């Protein structure tokens, strides 16, 4: 029934603004308050404000009142939020949530339905496309006949990149690692998949890396 | 102004075990507290409203109690689809505040890491950089220490490591530590070794190559 679909991930320079959106489906959009929240990395959730979609009236947190604006577009059932004056503190995953008790007989604020989250990265680094390098298999056989091969996605900005193996026809035994921010300001991750060593050379393995902010999609085959 | 403190910071438990986590409010909030389940990458799910009432669709193993300042959330017969980071949230007075979180981990039999090491690609060496990659595969628990040594001289301040989320099938972890050098630094040495210290590992395993 009810699902809240948010905007895709964005990356802004320090000092600029970001407009994160959140689209409601499955219920009358007017008559339920839309709260906006955020989660700093490894810090838990912060509440920012709520918006009445019937009136457009808002109440922001006192920390955010000069900087944030929550607006509605009632006919497409989309809630917007515009946070200005972005600092490196403002790098967070941003969530919209429905207050159920502004449409029922309770007095709390219960977030029964949330959005999927929007990663907003605030950094001074410009957008740079990834370089993809193979992690070739060798005499690497633990567990008997069990080889490991991989793909290194190094020096890209911003997050995310999506990696898949053989157009998504290899999901078993694959570990895609979280990206690590470097001293250069650029992200790097690695994606590995374990396969039997008997299948080395009989089966060809290609990792499909796609970086949507830079419009980069490269397919490279990893060979021993 | 209502600080919310949860205890403990992180805990590990097995499937079927009963565990309780506490949530403390800085001031009086009577029953205006909600419990949320939060798996990484996905949306939070409301579990307990009004500090004791179960949300629709939430299974019967979840239970909550408490009023005033001290609140508890109890899961009785733990299931692999319940392991997440849990938050408590006050709704009495604005601003709305949350707890810091409580990571819930799956206890399992202790598993040794499969150690793989990766020389830098020739395509990267023509670009003038070199990244040597060590892979630790399918281990428990999460704590494992990786040390790079080249020609029995251990490195420091030039290696970055990342660990995966806990797997959903075997409840294991995977770690990748990446040592980064220049091309002139890479072609200057012979032995490139990766030492692993893990709890399910008797002697520290050293995996190496000579290119």
């Amino acid at each position: 029934q009810v699902q809240l679909v948010q905007s895709g991930p964005e990356a802004k320079k320090p000092g600029a603004s970001v407009k994160v959106s959140c689209q409601a489906s499955g219920y009358p959009f007017s008559g339920y308050y839309m709260h906006w929240l955020r989660q700093a990395p490894g810090q838990g959730l912060e509440w920012m404000g709520w918006m009445n979609p019937n009136s457009g009236g808002t109440k922001y947190a006192q920390r955010f009142q000069g900087r944030v604006t929550m607006t509605r577009d009632t006919s497409i059932s989309t809630a917007h939020m515009e946070l200005r004056g972005l600092r490196s503190d403002d790098t967070a995953v941003y969530y919209c949530a429905r207050d159920y008790c502004t449409g029922s007989s309770c007095y709390r604020t219960d977030y029964d339905y949330w959005g999927q989250g929007t990663l907003v990265t605030v950094s001074s680094a410009s957008t740079k496309g990834p370089s993809v390098f193979p992690l070739a298999p060798s005499s690497k056989s633990t567990s008997g006949g069990t080889a490991a091969l991989g793909c290194l996605v190094k020096d890209y900005f911003p997050e995310p990149v999506t990696v898949s193996w053989n157009s998504g026809a290899l999901t078993s035994g694959v570990h895609t690692f979280p990206a690590v921010l470097q001293s250069s300001g650029l992200y790097s991750l690695s994606s590995v998949v374990t396969v039997p060593s008997s299948s080395l050379g009989t089966q060809t393995y290609i990792c499909n890396v796609n970086h949507k902010p830079s419009n980069t999609k490269v397919d490279k085959k990893v060979e021993p | 102004d209502i600080q919310m403190t949860q205890s403990p910071s992180s805990l590990s438990a097995s499937v079927g075990d009963r565990v309780t986590i506490t949530c403390r409010a800085s001031q009086i909030i009577s029953t205006y507290l909600n419990w949320y389940q939060h798996k990484p990458g996905k949306a939070p799910k409301l579990l307990i409203k009004s500090a004791s009432t179960l949300q629709s669709g939430v299974p019967s193993r979840f239970s909550g109690s408490g009023s005033g300042t001290d609140f508890t959330l109890t899961i009785t017969s733990l299931q692999p689809e319940d392991f997440a980071t849990f938050y408590c949230q006050q709704s009495y007075r604005d601003p709305i505040t949350f707890g810091q979180g409580t990571r819930l981990e799956i206890k399992r039999t202790v598993a040794a890491p499969s150690v793989f090491i990766f020389p830098p690609s020739d395509e990267q060496l023509k670009s003038g950089t070199a990244s040597v990659v060590c892979l630790l595969n399918n281990f428990y628990p999460r704590e494992a220490k990786v040390q790079w040594k080249v020609d029995n001289a251990l490195q420091s301040g030039n290696s970055q490591e990342s660990v995966t989320e806990q797997d959903s099938k075997d409840s294991t972890y995977s770690l990748s530590s990446t040592l980064t050098l220049s091309k002139a630094d890479y072609e200057k040495h012979k032995v490139y070794a990766c030492e692993v210290t893990h709890q399910g590992l008797s002697s520290p395993v050293t995996k190496s190559f000579n290119r």
